[PDB]
């Protein structure tokens, strides 16, 4: 640039507000509706209210059963593979846990394949937790990993529900929730906010030179366009004054934006739409030519 | 929806006409002063004109009040001003 | 992303098509609070009356506007700015057409730098309100290293 | 003020220009950069236009308010508001007038046809160049003939007069003034018809459609030459600097400064001398200047220094040469608007909307000021402009007090139909997203992933009130397209109610039906507390509905309460319970249709809020959560798969041995897998509806919500098959599914068909207003203006059965359309005088389809009203359910209902892609049920073989019972034998038809004698021997096996009587001459008597078909835009007898014998086109002969008017009816008339034959002359079918057709003709900036309001009038 | 835009952006890599007889059709034995059952 340039970077804490779009890793893209308090929202029998609620109807239409498999994998994660690193690893650290893990493990998982805390010692279990250290939250490949038979078996090894679904309670009523539901911990993801996400508020800004169409920029936000598609909309309805001022008093017409504002601030209605700027400019572009357009009365 | 829209619609020969009546009624409602329905039970909160038309009192015609000579809708305007005390600009 | 408690169930109209309902605890804690950075460049070009200047001397403003600004027009680092506060202290001359016979007399008496320039600084866009994290420093040698550098 | 009746466009005359303009501009003097005051006497002057400042004078003698009216003495100038300089105009008296490039470059030369000169040559020769053309005078006899340089004639006298020899645009004037129009009209009407020469009749017939244009009410051609150049408004072209050093000025300020400088010098070369080699050099520079304001690029574009961009000319601002046209209609940036993410609003009703609070602080600021001075928030209007203009919290209250009764308008960018912009009551909601009503989400084709909708704010109260009774969403519950509501409970809402009204069934043995019997109630009463009868079973016994829920709460009862609680809560907020009881899953949309009809509009409003709340409420009370185990796998799955994997192994082994060949081994492997998916899919549908009726994933697919019988199969059982991107199906099916482990192979295969779908809407989301544009710009001039017309002319007969989507469908076409006359068909029902029939009426016309062959119904295509359209011929469609109202744009609501469904259509290639179908037939028709046999269009006759053989193809063979209902559908070929005739009763399981699936016997239809014609041994016939017959007879050779010279010879058995004369086929005048194809079997002698039904020839082999069918979006644009189909079918130019000429494997022929000719009428038929024509009965003119589409142009010239308006509107629906979209015929015919509004009459009445004018003006001329009196004149005419891109290209209005890229040929037509443009349409009314005629614009709606008090009051003034 | 059967293990047939462009871009897969002269060569574990070797080799798109390559969805204990003699294997577009 020329004559120095001062670039100030502004940082605003973008909290989670109505309008933000979030989605997981299956394709279930959605946008936050209303931030409902922890009051109305349901909750388990052991507290821990539900954080995020989705729509089960997004499965029949949107073929993505995979997202549900992750749900059963998140809830039962306290008894599948993470159990080996959430109990057998914590028992070696705290001496007040080694007395609970060795007993509460066999009662849940009696599989010969799994590590028997009762048989193996402190040294044995240690090395049996290094073979799967990288895969802390279990491990599942792409097209060759989990299975309908393997999963179900791994759900009966740890706490707590059976088969998957579990009986909850309504946050509003509080009574027994008719028939269990599928719950757990799904890994979702928040999507960044583009410049377009920033609210575009405009009422009275600057206008162009050749045309009387409002133009935004730095301070004043750009006005929304009213394409022909939107024109045929109001054109369809019986409304006449609505679409009339739409391309007159609103935008182009210069003598319209002035009288209108001076009338609303008084308390009365705005004077009937006279001659739009579009009617003037266009008309003048004809007189200069060989042809001529002139308005005629009754 | 809106109160008695059906009954309102029935009140007029043409849908588009009912809109013209209410609009014109709203116009006079502000300018001259206020309306025919008030004391016993009228609207509540802050509100608008259709409530009147739903009622029997109003009369909307093609040319209900005019003038003998020349087309002057204006005679109506004069009488209204004389009668209605609240004044607009 | 993160790991939260999910419970698939048609709540009450909200989760119609592709909607998402989250507890009020999500806003009470900065678990989804991300950092956004916007760049507002301000360039001063040559005016018909002469090159523009970058100083804190900007009329037609309040005290809280020039308060966060230094003696060069550029706001310090770590200012709790908001919608209306000045970020860049840029000035721009007016013109003989925009000048009045009253401010023309004092122009050749109390000095040229009295009432020749007007107000034309960069402010904060309506709606957004954050803080300054990084300021840009530049000073051309041909324009002399003033109080800025 | 008064309502604008109509505007008129015409050429500006010199005297007319000096009427609005004052003074005269001589020098290009603008305004300085210092002072804004006028400089000299140029485009900016105080005297000419007006001052600039307040009341001060240019000089400075008097500025005080002392002298406001009286002007100065030294310099008298009347000072007024600077606003006067805007409206006031000025003119520039040009020396030598110039021409307009619009009336020159245009193909239809306005001066080339009128004046006998080269329509393009001479133009670009005398204007710009120096080629002199004599005007007139007493010099040179050549008044029309032009000359050059050496051909310049001069007076060879001692003292001759001055020669008026000019060139360019100034010369054209006299040439036009020397041509008498009247003299060119009288000789015109004679030359065309009289003279036999076709060289002269084709030259004057074209130069007349413009000649009479000036003779009529239109102005004279002597106004096309621009003599005076009007200036451009001062303030319209400011010179204020932008930012820094860059300037933003119009491209006109650099053009007008050029024209003037090239004018004041020309004046000096007029009064004095005017040499041909001096004046030319002057206008040569002036012409190039004025052309800059006209058009740049048609010859020489004007570029700027170091910039290849032609200056934006005045005309370039309309047509958009640089491409600004796509930005002009892109959308005018509204001052009051916004945009943000959308969301769902449950508690939010259809009457309100949930918009942000901070957004209201900006847009709604004007309504705040006028409310602040009432309270203590703000003091004055001025001081309030620096407080509520930004972040303020004191306004939160006052602002909400204004949003009490002032709804706004929501809108999505892709606006298809009318529901693109609805009105809702704003509600202050925290956040940034806008709450959109769930039911309304159906109107807007979008989801909630990131889509953003705008929002506007009604200013005036007039446009605010009409936005709550005609614009509000809850008001228009019915779609413009059909009578089916768009807004309707979709998923989460219907899921709650569905789960409620269900009955669970588990372990049950004894039949428990307590509802009715008396012993059952007691028996299963104590059994409930026992161990036998369970609780979750079928049992109903108690008192009322309210008391029933009381028991169901104590774990005593379960069901029989959900149906009771829902049958009292809903009808609580709204009476009429007789109708309120049908919810279901498919009746969820039928309810919003039946409630409005019986009840009203208001009742429906609150009726939608009730179902909404309880719709999502019980949706959580039940919890229809979907899981992995919810996808119950059929136990019959592993069995079908095993049997499938064991079948493919056997086939492979049979190929190694020698059993199979290469045909039965392909269709066997693909078949066992093409059905394996269907079996396992249905295995789960009938397993859950008997074991567990309360399955989440199942119920959410069974009811409404979102579920398909194809997407569930994939996840549940196995995903059938996946085809390649091309179309060829893969021979390697996929077994693994979504549930189990899906390998990398099968996942890759499904990707092929997954790329198409998402790649389709990719180009539609960019500009969905492309398809709609082609339709809206066409029928935008259709406005409702019904005045008890009742035209019974051009009646359109509705065929009892549609054309044929496939080969023999069965549907009806009549909905909400008024009948033409009194038709009596039903045994009880009876449509009297023209009355708007309902939806239940069409079922009646469809019932007795075996009696009626044509339904009399008034159509839109045939209406008396020219511009607008009556209400009768139209229908009920509008915005509600009642009859169509006056003042409606039935043209924009019809075009928008076609472009919207076009987004769901398949987009491959505009010129048709292709498909894959198989042709099969069976020679066995065994009736299933009982009844009689119905036959249509068939000529049965008994032959000598004792067989009831028919003589026609495409026979409707269906089983019509005693109630008249279609139960069966068969296709009877040609030469088939029917066991029983028409009307004869039949029994169940009885053969009623039997033919040979190998031979197509060529049977005659008349009796007499056989005569060998055009058959000589060694030329066309040769002694051959069959393979099945064994009898040696004469066999006709092939077309390729024939000798040289026998290429024109065509063998045939011409049938003659006893007198030797020709025998005509009954019904028409078609000689009986059946041609004998090659390799035919002729087992008949010569001169031997025969009878009707006797076989002549035989066709050993049969073939044809394979590739055909179009369908999809591409075809849509192919119909509206009449073009050349992918598989053109050669229609029949003449209607008569039909008989194949050849049958050779190479080429097949088809010959028709009208009257005199026969052989010349040969039609080549390849092996691709499937023969749909027979060899007997007479086929209609324009009938389909091949298996493919037809040409709207050719078919129009053949059949008649009752075809095009019944075919182009039918073939289009055959695409939407497939996807599920139902569109009424009303919103399809209104656009068809426009493609036919132009035609060419054959019998001249007022104008000549070749004109190509409109048909509306030609319909009235023949109406008053015939119907009324004054010698009925037969003003017959011929239809003319065009495209939507051409029919709209040349319309009556000039602003309507200006929406294309040809704004040069249009504007000139409506100008030279002096046509009065009565703004009827709405699209042509928005651009001008007038008031929409639909409103309320309609003249019809003039009306004032009264109060009783006000009513007595005028009486008081009337009373005063009486004199004493 | 439509992925071809030959594009196996060299590019993900479902990694194209969602919006204005669908199938016009599509990123590059994992193990796939631009070798020397354009020809994309995806790694393949050379397995001799019934013993799988841990060595990797980059085969050309035209060389792959010359040899039969097994799949990854096959059961393997370690790297010296094979589960079943007959296991689903793929060639260059077709599917057949080959032995170890
Ligand atoms: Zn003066
Ligand atoms: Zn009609």
């Amino acid at each position: 640039g020329v004559l120095k340039i001062v670039k100030v970077y502004l940082a605003v804490k973008r909290r989670i507000q109505p309008g933000d779009k979030m989605a997981g890793r299956h394709g279930n893209k959605g946008v936050i509706s209303k931030i409902n308090p922890i009051e109305d929202m349901p909750y388990d029998e052991n507290g821990t209210p539900v954080d995020i609620v989705l729509n089960p109807l997004g499965v029949p239409s949107r073929m993505n059963i995979g997202q549900i498999l992750e749900t059963h994998l998140g809830m039962a994660a306290k008894g599948i593979g993470d159990k080996i690193n959430a109990m057998l690893k914590q028992q070696q650290e705290v001496a007040k846990l080694r007395e609970f893990i060795q007993r509460a493990y066999d009662l849940g998982a009696d599989v010969r394949q799994k590590v028997d805390l009762s048989t193996f010692s402190d040294e044995e279990v240690m090395r049996l937790a290094e073979n799967l250290r990288k895969g802390m939250p279990i491990a599942t490949p792409v097209f060759d990993g989990a299975k309908e038979a393997e999963i179900k078996e791994l759900l009966k090894l740890g706490d707590l529900p059976t088969s998957g679904q579990i009986r909850l309670y309504d946050g509003r009523t509080g009574e027994q929730f008719e028939r269990p539901v599928t719950v757990g911990y799904m890994y979702m993801l928040k999507l960044n906010h583009l410049v377009d996400d920033k609210m575009h508020a405009r009422s009275t800004g600057s206008y162009s030179l050749v045309t009387q169409q409002p133009l935004g920029g730095k301070a004043q936000f750009g006005g929304q366009r009213f394409g022909e598609m939107e024109v045929w909309a109001l054109e369809a309805y019986g409304a006449a004054y609505t679409l009339q001022e739409m391309l007159t008093v609103k935008s182009d017409d210069v003598n319209g934006r002035t009288k209108m504002y001076k009338n609303i601030v008084d308390g009365n209605h705005q004077m009937e739409p006279g001659m739009p700027e579009s009617f003037n400019v266009l008309l003048k572009e004809i007189r200069s030519l060989g042809i001529n357009i002139e308005l005629e009365d009754e | 929806a809106r109160v008695t829209v059906q009954d309102a619609v029935e009140k007029i020969g043409n849908r588009f006409d009912l809109v013209l009546v209410a609009a014109r009624r709203a116009r006079q409602m502000q300018v001259g002063g206020k309306d025919p329905l008030v004391p016993e039970e009228n609207d509540k909160t802050t509100v608008i004109a259709l409530r009147e038309i739903e009622e029997g009192l109003i009369n909307n015609q093609i040319l209900d009040v005019r003038e003998r000579q020349e087309q002057q809708e204006q005679e109506a305007a004069e009488l209204q001003a004389v009668t209605a005390i609240a004044e607009g600009r | 992303g993160q790991n939260m408690r999910v419970a698939f169930m048609p709540w009450n109209g909200y989760n119609f098509e592709d909607s998402i309902l989250v507890s009020e605890r999500v806003v009470q804690e900065d678990r989804f609070t991300t950092i956004h950075i916007q760049e507002l460049a301000c360039v001063s070009r040559d005016t018909k009356l002469g090159p523009e200047e970058i100083t804190a001397d900007i009329p037609n403003v309040g005290e809280a506007a020039l308060s966060k600004l230094d003696e060069s027009g550029i706001v310090y680092i770590g200012a709790e700015v908001t919608g209306g506060d000045i970020l860049v202290g840029k000035v721009t001359p007016k013109g003989e057409t925009q000048l009045t016979p009253e401010e023309k007399l004092l122009r050749a008496i109390f000095g040229e730098k009295a009432s020749d320039v007007k107000d034309s600084s960069l402010r904060v866009p309506n709606g957004v309100s954050g803080t300054v994290i990084d300021v840009q420093v530049f000073t051309r040698d041909g324009v002399e290293k003033d109080k800025r550098a | 003020t008064e309502e604008f009746d109509a505007i008129k466009i015409a050429l500006a005359s010199p005297d007319m220009i000096r009427s609005w303009s004052f003074g005269e501009v001589k020098k290009p003097e603008t305004i300085n950069y210092r002072t804004f005051k006028p400089e000299r006497d140029g485009l900016f002057c105080a005297r000419i236009f007006g001052p600039v400042k307040d009341y001060e004078c240019l000089c400075g003698k008097y500025k005080r308010l002392k002298h406001r009216g009286v002007i100065c003495e030294k310099c008298g100038v009347e000072v007024t508001q600077t606003k006067v300089r805007r409206e006031r105009m000025g003119h520039i008296e040009l020396a030598s007038p110039t021409a307009h490039i619009w009336f020159l470059k245009s193909l239809p030369s306005r001066i080339g046809l009128l004046l006998d000169m080269p329509l393009r040559d001479i133009e670009r020769v005398l204007y710009f160049e120096s080629y002199v053309v004599i005007e007139g005078g007493m010099t040179n006899l050549e008044r029309q003939q032009i000359l050059t340089e050496e051909q310049y004639l001069d007076a060879l006298e001692e003292f001759g007069d001055e020669f008026d020899a000019k060139m360019g645009a100034e010369a054209i004037q006299a040439l036009l003034k020397s041509m008498d129009l009247e003299q060119e009209c009288e000789q015109l009407r004679e030359e065309l018809n009289e003279t036999n020469s076709e060289t002269k009749r084709k030259k004057l017939t074209k130069r007349i459609k413009l000649l009479e244009a000036f003779v009529q009410s239109g102005n004279k051609p002597e106004w096309m030459i621009l003599t005076v150049l009007p200036v451009l408004p001062p303030d319209l072209r400011p010179l204020v600097p932008l930012d820094g050093g860059r300037f933003a000025t119009s491209d006109l300020n650099d053009l007008y400064r050029r024209v003037i400088n090239r004018n004041n010098r020309l004046k000096r070369l007029l009064d004095l001398a005017a040499p041909d080699i001096i004046v030319r050099n002057e206008k040569r520079m002036l012409q190039e200047a004025v052309d800059a304001l006209l058009d740049n690029g048609r010859r020489g574009r004007a570029i700027t220094g170091s910039n290849k961009r032609p200056l934006k000319s005045l005309a370039d601002m309309i047509k958009g040469k640089q491409g600004r046209f796509r930005q002009n209609l892109l959308g005018k940036r509204v001052d009051y608007s916004g945009r943000s993410v959308i969301t769902v609003g449950p508690y939010l009703r259809l009457h309100q909307c949930g918009l942000p609070k901070k957004m209201a602080l900006e847009l709604f600021k004007p309504f705040i000021y006028g409310k602040l001075e009432l309270r203590g928030l703000a003091t004055t209007i001025k001081a309030a402009k620096k407080m509520v203009e930004r972040e303020e919290a004191v306004v939160w209250d006052i602002l909400d007090e204004v949003i009490r009764e002032h709804p706004v308008l929501l809108n999505r960018a892709p606006t298809l139909h009318r529901l693109g912009i609805q009105a809702f009551e704003p509600v202050l909601i925290e956040g940034k997203a806008i709450q959109l009503h769930p039911l309304v989400c159906a109107a807007y084709n979008a989801d909630f992933d990131g889509d953003q909708m705008a929002v506007h704010v009604p200013l005036t109260l007039e446009a605010q009130l009409e936005a709550r009774a005609l614009m509000m969403s809850t008001n228009n519950i019915l779609s413009p397209a059909n009578g089916e509501p768009i807004i309707v409970p979709s998923q989460d809402v219907v899921l709650g109610l569905y789960y409620m009204t269900r009955d669970c069934v588990n372990a049950k043995g004894e039949g428990m039906v307590l509802t009715g019997p008396k012993e059952a109630e007691r028996l299963y009463r104590s059994g409930l507390a026992s161990l036998h009868a369970r609780v979750k079973v079928r049992i109903t016994e108690y008192e009322k509905d309210a008391n029933g829920e009381l028991v169901a709460k104590t774990s005593l009862k379960d069901t029989t309460v959900g149906r009771a609680i829902l049958w009292m809560i809903v009808p609580k907020g709204l009476p009429y319970s007789i109708v309120n009881q049908a919810l279901g899953k498919k009746a969820i949309s039928k309810m919003l249709n039946t409630c409005y009809r019986i009840l009203g509009l208001k009742p429906t409003v609150i009726f939608a809020d009730q179902i909404m709340y309880t719709g999502f409420a019980y949706a959580a009370r039940s919890g229809a959560s979907v899981g992995i185990d919810d996808m119950v796998i059929p136990e019959k799955k592993h069995e079908i798969i095993s049997e499938a994997e064991a079948e493919v192994a056997e086939i492979q082994e049979q190929f190694q041995s020698g059993l199979v060949t290469a045909g039965e081994r392909y269709n066997k492997v693909i078949d066992i897998w093409a059905a394996a998916n269907d079996r396992v899919s249905k295995a789960m549908m009938d397993n859950l509806q008997t074991e567990v009726s309360f399955n989440s994933i199942y119920m959410m697919a069974d009811s409404g919500a979102r579920g398909s019988a194809a997407q569930i199969r994939q996840l549940a059982g196995m995903r059938g098959l996946m085809a390649k991107p091309d179309g060829s199906i893969i021979e390697t099916p996929i077994t693994a599914n979504f549930r189990e482990g899906l390998n990398v192979l099968q996942y890759f295969i499904s990707t092929h068909g997954a790329r198409k779908g998402l790649a389709d809407t990719a180009l539609k989301t960019a500009n969905s207003g492309y398809l709609t544009r082609r339709l809206v710009d066409v029928a935008q001039d259709l406005v409702v203006t019904e005045d008890d017309c009742g035209t019974h002319e051009g009646i359109m007969m509705t065929p009892v059965i549609e054309g044929g989507d496939v080969k023999e469908p069965l549907r009806d076409r009549v909905l909400g359309r008024v009948t033409a006359e009194d038709v009596l068909k039903p045994g009880t029902a009876d449509i009297l005088v023209p009355r708007n029939t309902l939806l239940h009426e069409q079922w009646c016309d469809l019932l007795e389809e075996n009696s009626v062959d044509a339904v009399k119904v008034r159509s839109v295509v045939s209406c008396d009203t020219d511009f607008g359209v009556c209400a009768h011929c139209y229908g009920r469609d509008l915005a509600r359910g009642h009859i169509i109202n006056k003042g409606e744009a039935i043209g924009v609501i019809a075009a928008q209902s076609i472009g919207e469904p076009g987004t769901q259509l398949t987009m491959r290639t505009f010129h048709i892609g292709g498909a894959a179908s198989r042709a099969a037939a069976e020679s066995s028709i065994q009736v299933k049920n009982k009844g009689s046999i119905k036959l249509s269009n068939v000529k049965s006759v008994v032959n000598s073989s004792g067989k009831l053989v028919i003589t026609s193809r495409n026979t409707e063979l269906k089983l019509i019972d005693e109630f008249g209902r279609t139960k069966e559908s068969y296709k009877v070929p040609y030469g088939a034998v029917l066991a029983k005739g028409d009307g004869e009763q039949v029994a169940g399981g009885e053969t009623v038809a039997n033919w040979d699936p190998h031979t197509m016997p060529v049977i005659t239809e008349v009796s007499g004698f056989v005569r060998f014609t055009d058959m000589i041994d060694g030329q066309t016939i040769t002694r051959q021997t069959d393979e099945l017959t064994g009898l040696s007879s004469l066999v006709v050779l092939d077309s390729a096996e024939r000798t040289a010279g026998g290429k024109d010879l065509r063998p045939a058995l011409k049938i003659v009587d006893a007198q030797g004369n020709d025998v005509l086929i009954p019904g028409t005048d078609m000689p009986a001459q059946y041609f004998l194809p090659g390799k035919a079997i002729v087992q008949l002698e010569d001169g031997v008597q025969i009878s009707s039904g006797d076989t002549l020839a035989r066709i050993p082999q049969e073939s044809g078909g394979t590739k055909d069918i179009t369908g999809g979006l591409p075809r849509v644009a192919d119909l509206f835009e009449a073009r050349r189909p992918k598989e053109p079918a050669i229609l029949a130019e003449i209607s008569g007898i039909v008989s194949f000429g050849k049958e050779t494997k190479g080429k097949r022929r088809l010959v028709i014998t009208p009257v005199d000719g026969s052989d010349p009428y040969e039609e080549m038929i390849p092996k691709w086109r499937q023969l749909n024509v027979f060899e007997g009965e007479r086929v209609e003119r324009g009938d389909v002969i091949s298996d493919g589409p037809e040409a709207p142009h050719d078919i129009l010239r053949l059949r008649g008017v009752h075809a095009v308006t019944r075919y182009i509107v039918n073939e289009v629906q055959d695409v939407y009816r497939l996807q599920g979209v139902k569109i009424n015929d009303k919103h399809i015919e209104v656009i068809v008339r426009q493609m036919l509004r132009k035609a060419t009459i054959v019998n001249a009445g007022s104008s000549d034959f070749l004109e190509g004018e409109q048909v509306e003006y030609s319909r009235v001329k023949i109406a008053n002359r015939e119907l009324e009196a004054n010698g009925k004149v037969g003003a017959t005419y011929s239809r003319d079918l065009l495209g939507i891109t051409k029919a709209s290209l040349a319309t009556e209005s000039f602003i309507s057709a200006a929406s294309f890229q040809e704004t040069t040929r249009v504007l000139t037509e409506a100008a030279v003709a002096g046509k009065r443009d009565e703004l009827r349409g709405l699209k042509e009314n928005v651009i001008v900036g007038r008031l929409i005629p639909a409103g309320t614009g309609y003249a019809y709606h003039q009306d004032r309001m009264r109060r009783r008090a006000a009513g007595e009051a005028p009486a008081a003034p009337q009373v005063t009038a009486e004199d004493a | 835009r439509d992925v071809h059967p030959t594009h196996y293990g060299r590019v993900c047939p479902i990694e194209t952006p969602e919006g204005p462009n669908i199938g016009l871009i599509n990123s590059l897969s994992v193990y796939a890599q631009t070798n020397e002269y354009g020809f994309l060569e995806t790694p393949y574990r050379k397995v001799t007889d019934g013993v799988v070797t841990d060595e990797i080799h980059y085969l050309s798109a035209i060389e792959e059709g010359n040899y039969v390559i097994a799949q990854a969805n096959s059961n393997l204990d370690e790297e010296g034995h094979f589960v079943e003699d007959l296991v689903t294997c793929r060639s260059k577009g077709e599917s057949s059952l080959f032995s170890r």
